[PDB]
């Protein structure tokens, strides 16, 4: 089925052609178009105050990354390269080896936030929840440079925001 | 029938005489093909199915009933496409297509995958 | 003496504006940064090049037409005549003329820009 | 003029630089002779085309080799 | 005292600049559609004093929001020179931060910083309205800071 | 191997449009130079179109030939309309890269590279 | 109709089948296979002498009338002498049908414009010979479409590196952009992702 | 939803719209930011019987192209001819 937009013939009688008139001379459908302005002047605006005001998110916002623990303390990270394998940006570089006490653990964990398309692949890959995507959104640099982060910028995001992740794995899981 | 205000696409006219337009059209176009050889597919597929739209213009004088046969939209529709179909004709004429396959290609040409 | 003044006094004002604003900041002046603006790409061409006027023939008509203004301006003056009589016919005679002249004009295509 | 159009061709041969003009002769050949190259010769038929204000197609000037040939060319 | 002085005129000039900060309109790919959103009603950048002019001769801000190619560089770098100073660069999104999605391709600059100064990056791909917001008012702190009266005092 | 041509027939043909080629080059440098307002002169700038000219001389296949004029041509064509920037000229001088001495001994002394 | 699954269609596979040959009896000198797929689809591939002949017939038949250029690339086979692979893919509003026509060439051979064809061809051959090399003899217009100014090389080309050869980067003493031979601060880290083990055996090459 | 009577009635005049009824605001009708927990179904997959892989496995369906020609009766068309569209009847002319 189909509908035509733009084929009404106008009625030519007297009084149709003198309302035309009357539009043309006296502007009355520009007249119309103040009016609609005029009802927005008296609108409450839809502005947010912000920082003091946010704009809503969800659990499932991906933001900056972070190193998660078990609740021992532990790192979950097991340096199975997954994530590293899945990035579609090549953003993740791992290097790992066995740790003083025989565990599988990283030595090199970065992530070139520069690269990195926000996609958030590598958490939907990590079999152990090691690396997720954080809530925030406001880390903005003044160099290039603190955009390259390393483990220990990892695990000290994981440090910094547990509680937020924490909580918002737990709304989220259930869909996952 | 009442005329057409319009076909309904832009820079498609609307044709006066329809019928006796498209008797012409189709009479070119066997007259066309018959300069091609007897046994060349393109004469024998485009005589059956010309001959078939010449049939039933000639036996449907109202056009929307027309229409309705042939199948092809607006008749101004399938004008053009009659006249599209003869200038096709006069071009097959000096490609002359029915002759055989020029070259094969090499031996792994179309293989998929390598 | 007052209407001198007040004309030397505004644009003094907007003169000594535009002596501060070419003395007061700091400039940093380079080759590329006063090079002629055209969204990021070299021009190509001179801008002095002629610039073909589609409307000039409307142009020459409003030279005609603002002096028809100035034959027009005294007539509220003119309005205050004892012959009225004649200074009403001549009014409406030089309005019409003004008229028919648009009209011919328009007729004959000239409000329309050379394609 | 034929005599003068002897000069105007030798004054642009000896402009030219990669020529030396104590090599130069009006039956010196540019590749054998003067020791040029096609690329040369091309850029020397140009000078010429600029001091004449006339154009010599390329397959007129794929044969002028020596200054004479290029003389017996204005000619014409 | 003449360090009061400057420095209350430093306090002064870095007020008028970081409160009618003008960016470019100049935008790359799909960034610049989250920096609309900036200026659409619910952020509405303008409260801030924040207006987009299209001329760079008056422009105090180059967002660059989006990838920036090879053949686009020249042009970047052009119009960033024409603009008056002091003038100032936002790095919005991944792309123009360092190359991002397509970092390893032939025809894409790895990062704008490699063909203009950066003052401000931005993460995210696209950052949301609301970072590239956080990132302005990350330039005004920035400009607040400026000691320019007070170094040439010392000089 | 017979072989559908480009332009040329063969490399007689091909060298005829060769010379074309060097020709509208050559008469355009003063142009660019001008235009693009570069600091180098028009000897350097012929020069430069001497040497492109001249990496190719060891040509023999005329189909090869026909599309290394099409792209001078090309090029031509983009330095004539200002569709290339100064630095688009400019990038046929590389002045920005340092020398890299092409005998055995300092190569041996900068790395690995042949 | 098992659930994971994608469904046959026969019907439109024996309609497809019908006209491929229907294709193939009206132009034998050119045609040189036709084929169907499994989610049906209809490919002719010919010899590049047939471009406009081929096109032509699809565009004007009245059992054919595919008045639209959907699209038109290139494929590079590096392993065929013919390395190019071109593919016109066309669309026909009347039948709601749609054809694959399919041609080769090489490095130096040149291919017919179909510009006297279809119109939106122009610039679908412009950025074949942009991002392949691939000529179009009679364009109109011909020249690179989607690169830099003055670049160098065929980008998609299989024996072209995904970096290139250049980048660019602006430097102060010349005071432009200027383009040095490709340096990386991370290479591209190369990945062998194929199973070793077999996965389709209904394609399986013969030994 | 602050507006006071005299403002809602003035800007519903200008529009001409009874705005207060589709406010471009969302006040207390939108969804609560915290919601019980899901139990998402699962799949027609999910059995302990009858269900091997060997007979839901459409990428092995798969097959190479049908050689219709190679070079190793009426006319016909790619399809029949599509049929004319209907005007709406929702609302055939805008
Ligand atoms: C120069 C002109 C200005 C000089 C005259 C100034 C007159 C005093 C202005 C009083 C405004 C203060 C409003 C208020 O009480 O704050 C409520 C507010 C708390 O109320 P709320 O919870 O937000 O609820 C708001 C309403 O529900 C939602 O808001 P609302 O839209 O329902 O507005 C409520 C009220 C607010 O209006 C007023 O009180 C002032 C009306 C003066 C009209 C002048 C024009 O307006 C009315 O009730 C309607 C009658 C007002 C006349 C409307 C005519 C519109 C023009 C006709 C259309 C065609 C135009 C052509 O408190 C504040 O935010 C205080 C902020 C103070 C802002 C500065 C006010 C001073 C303005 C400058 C002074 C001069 C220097
Ligand atoms: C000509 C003289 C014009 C005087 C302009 C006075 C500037 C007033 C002002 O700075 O706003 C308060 C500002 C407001 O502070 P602010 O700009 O940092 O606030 C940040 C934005 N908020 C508050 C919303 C989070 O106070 C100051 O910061 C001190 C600046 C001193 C300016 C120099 C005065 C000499
Ligand atoms: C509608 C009318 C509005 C008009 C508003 C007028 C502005 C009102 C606010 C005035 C604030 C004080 C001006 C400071 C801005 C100076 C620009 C700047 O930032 O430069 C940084 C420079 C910094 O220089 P620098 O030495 O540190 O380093 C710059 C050089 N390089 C790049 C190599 C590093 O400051 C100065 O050089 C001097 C600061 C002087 C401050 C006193 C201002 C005196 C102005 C008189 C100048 C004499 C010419 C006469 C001009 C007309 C006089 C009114
Ligand atoms: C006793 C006998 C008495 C004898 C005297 C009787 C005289 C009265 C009767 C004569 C008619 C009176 C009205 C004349 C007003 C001028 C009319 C006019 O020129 O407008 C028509 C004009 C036509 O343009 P268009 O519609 O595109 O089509 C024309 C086809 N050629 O269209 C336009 O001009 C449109 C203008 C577009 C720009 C508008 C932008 C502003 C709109 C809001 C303005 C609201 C009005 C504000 C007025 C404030 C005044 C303080
Ligand atoms: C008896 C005979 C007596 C003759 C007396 C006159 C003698 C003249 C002395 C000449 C002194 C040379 C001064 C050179 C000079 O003034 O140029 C430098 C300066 C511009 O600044 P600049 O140094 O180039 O770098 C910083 C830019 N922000 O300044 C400028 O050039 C800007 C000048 C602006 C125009 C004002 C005039
Ligand atoms: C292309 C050429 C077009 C030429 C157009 C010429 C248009 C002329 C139209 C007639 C206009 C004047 O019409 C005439 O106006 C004068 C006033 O001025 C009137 O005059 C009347 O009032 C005046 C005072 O105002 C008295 O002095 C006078 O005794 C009385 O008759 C006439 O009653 C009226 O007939
Ligand atoms: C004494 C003052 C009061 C009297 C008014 C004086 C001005 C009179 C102007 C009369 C103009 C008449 O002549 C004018 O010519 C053109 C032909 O190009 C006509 O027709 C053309 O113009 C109009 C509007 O541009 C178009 O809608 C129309 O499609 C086009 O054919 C105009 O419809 C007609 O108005
Ligand atoms: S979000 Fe995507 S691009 Fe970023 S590190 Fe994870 S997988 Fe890589
Ligand atoms: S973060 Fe997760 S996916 Fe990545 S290496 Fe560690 S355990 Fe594996
Ligand atoms: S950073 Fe992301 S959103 Fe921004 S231009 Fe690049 S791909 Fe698009």
């Amino acid at each position: 089925t189909y509908k035509y937009v733009n084929l009404r013939e106008p009625s030519m009688d007297m009084k149709s052609v003198t309302d035309r008139a009357a539009q043309t001379l006296l502007w009355t459908e520009l007249i119309r178009g103040l009016g609609m302005t005029l009802s927005y002047l008296f609108r409450e605006p839809a502005t947010i105050n912000y920082p003091f005001e946010k704009g809503p998110l969800s659990p499932r916002f991906r933001g900056e990354h972070a190193l998660r623990r078990y609740p021992s303390g532990e790192e979950r990270c097991i340096a199975c390269k997954l994530c590293e394998a899945v990035c579609p940006a090549q953003a993740i570089t791992i290097e790992a080896e066995p740790r003083a006490d025989g565990s599988r653990r990283t030595t090199r964990y970065d992530i070139d936030m520069t690269k990195c398309i926000y996609c958030g692949f590598c958490q939907e890959a990590c079999p152990v929840d090691a690396i997720v995507e954080g809530p925030n959104f406001e880390f903005s640099t003044e160099t290039h440079e603190e955009l390259l982060y390393n483990k220990e910028k990892l695990l000290n995001n994981g440090d910094k925001w547990e509680a937020e992740i924490a909580a918002n794995i737990q709304a989220d899981y259930l869909y996952r | 029938g009442l005329l057409k205000k319009t076909t309904g696409l832009v820079g498609l006219a609307v044709c006066e005489t329809p019928h006796e337009r498209l008797k012409i059209l189709y009479t070119k176009i066997l007259d066309v093909l018959g300069h091609i050889p007897k046994n060349a597919a393109y004469r024998k597929y485009t005589e059956q199915i010309t001959n078939e739209k010449l049939s039933m213009v000639k036996a449907e004088p109202d056009v929307k009933k027309l229409e309705e046969r042939l199948q092809g939209g607006q008749i101004e529709e399938v004008i053009l496409q009659a006249e599209n179909e003869l200038s096709l004709a006069r071009k097959m004429i000096q490609w002359k297509p029915w002759e055989p396959l020029v070259e094969e290609p090499p031996a792994s040409q179309w293989k998929w995958p390598i | 003496m007052n209407l001198m003044l007040a004309l030397l006094t505004n644009f003094t004002l907007a003169t000594l504006l535009v002596i501060i604003a070419f003395w007061l900041p700091q400039l940093n002046v380079y080759s590329e940064k006063t090079s002629p603006y055209e969204c990021g790409f070299d021009p190509m061409g001179s801008a002095r090049l002629p610039f073909s006027m589609k409307f000039f023939l409307v142009a020459i008509t409003f030279l005609l037409f603002d002096l028809e203004i100035a034959l027009l301006l005294p007539l509220p003056w003119a309005s205050q005549t004892a012959n009225l009589n004649t200074m009403l016919t001549m009014a409406l005679f030089l309005i019409i003329l003004l008229a028919v002249s648009l009209a011919y004009e328009w007729t004959q295509k000239g409000l329309e820009w050379t394609e | 003029t034929l005599e003068g159009i002897k000069d105007r061709v030798l004054y642009v041969l000896k402009l030219y630089d990669k020529i030396d003009p104590e090599k130069l002769s009006v039956n010196s050949h540019f590749m054998k002779d003067l020791g040029l190259d096609s690329l040369d010769q091309v850029e020397i038929i140009m000078a010429m085309e600029d001091e004449f204000g006339f154009e010599i197609p390329d397959i007129d000037a794929e044969k002028l080799m020596c200054p004479q040939e290029i003389v017996d060319y204005i000619a014409d | 005292r003449g360090e009061y002085v400057v420095a209350k005129l430093d306090d002064l000039i870095n007020w008028a600049r970081r409160s009618s900060l003008w960016p470019m309109t100049f935008g790359l790919a799909c960034c610049a559609v989250e920096m609309m959103h900036m200026a659409a009603p619910r952020y509405d950048m303008d409260r801030f004093g924040v207006v987009f002019r299209a001329s760079p001769r008056q422009s105090d801000v180059m967002i660059v929001a989006g990838t920036l190619t090879n053949k686009m560089a020249p042009a970047l770098r052009k119009v960033y020179d024409q603009m008056p100073e002091p003038r100032y660069v936002v790095s919005m999104g991944s792309c123009a931060n360092g190359g991002g999605y397509y970092h390893y391709s032939y025809s894409v600059v790895r990062g704008c910083d490699r063909i203009v100064p950066v003052d401000i990056y931005v993460p995210g791909c696209p950052p949301t309205a609301e970072a590239l917001l956080y990132g302005i008012l990350q330039l005004q702190k920035k400009i607040k800071r400026e000691k320019r009266l007070r170094i040439w005092y010392r000089r | 191997t017979s072989v559908k041509p480009i332009f040329s027939r063969d490399m007689n043909e091909a060298k005829r449009r060769v010379r074309e080629l060097y020709r509208a080059w050559y008469r355009e440098v003063p142009n660019t130079v001008h235009l693009f307002q570069l600091d180098i002169s028009v000897k350097q700038g012929r020069d430069k179109v001497r040497e492109m000219f001249k990496k190719n001389a060891h040509i023999t296949d005329p189909r090869v030939v026909d599309l290394l004029v099409i792209k001078g041509k090309m090029e031509l064509e983009e330095t004539i309309k200002v569709w290339k920037q100064r630095t688009h000229v400019m990038r046929f001088f590389h002045e920005t890269e340092a020398p890299r001495p092409k005998d055995f001994l300092s190569k041996f002394y900068v790395g690995h590279d042949p | 109709t098992r659930p994971t699954v994608r469904p046959r269609n026969d019907v439109a596979h024996k309609q497809l089948s019908a006209f491929g040959e229907y294709v193939a009896e009206i132009l034998p000198k050119y045609v040189q296979q036709v084929q169907v797929s499994c989610f049906n689809e209809l490919e002719i591939c010919i010899h590049p002498d047939g471009v406009i002949p081929v096109l032509t017939f699809l565009r004007d038949h009245s059992n054919a009338q595919f008045k639209s250029l959907a699209d038109l690339t290139a494929v590079d086979i590096p392993t065929r002498q013919n390395r190019f692979e071109i593919v016109y893919n066309l669309l026909s509003l009347r039948f709601n049908s749609r054809i694959r026509v399919k041609t080769y060439t090489d490095e130096l051979t040149p291919i017919e414009s179909s510009v006297p064809v279809y119109k939106a061809a122009n610039w679908y051959e412009r950025e074949i010979w942009d991002m392949f090399g691939v000529f179009f003899a009679n364009h109109p217009d011909l020249r690179r479409i989607l690169t830099d100014y003055g670049f160098e090389g065929h980008p998609f080309r299989k024996d072209f590196p995904l970096s290139g050869y250049v980048e660019l980067r602006y430097d102060d003493e010349v005071k432009r952009v200027v383009a040095e031979p490709v340096e990386l601060a991370q290479e591209f880290r190369k990945f062998d992702l194929n199973s070793p083990w077999e996965a389709f055996p209904a394609y399986r090459q013969p030994p | 939803a602050s507006a006071t009577r005299f403002i809602q009635w003035l800007r519903n005049w200008a529009s001409g719209r009874d705005l207060q009824a589709k406010l471009q605001l969302r006040y207390q009708e939108i969804s609560k930011r915290t919601q019980p927990p899901p139990k998402l179904p699962v799949g027609p997959s999910h059995k302990l019987s009858n269900n091997y892989y060997c007979t839901r496995d459409g990428r092995r369906e798969a097959m190479p192209p049908s050689i219709v020609m190679s070079s190793q009766k009426k006319a016909v068309s790619p399809a029949p001819p599509i049929k004319r569209w209907e005007l709406s009847q929702d609302e055939p002319y805008l």
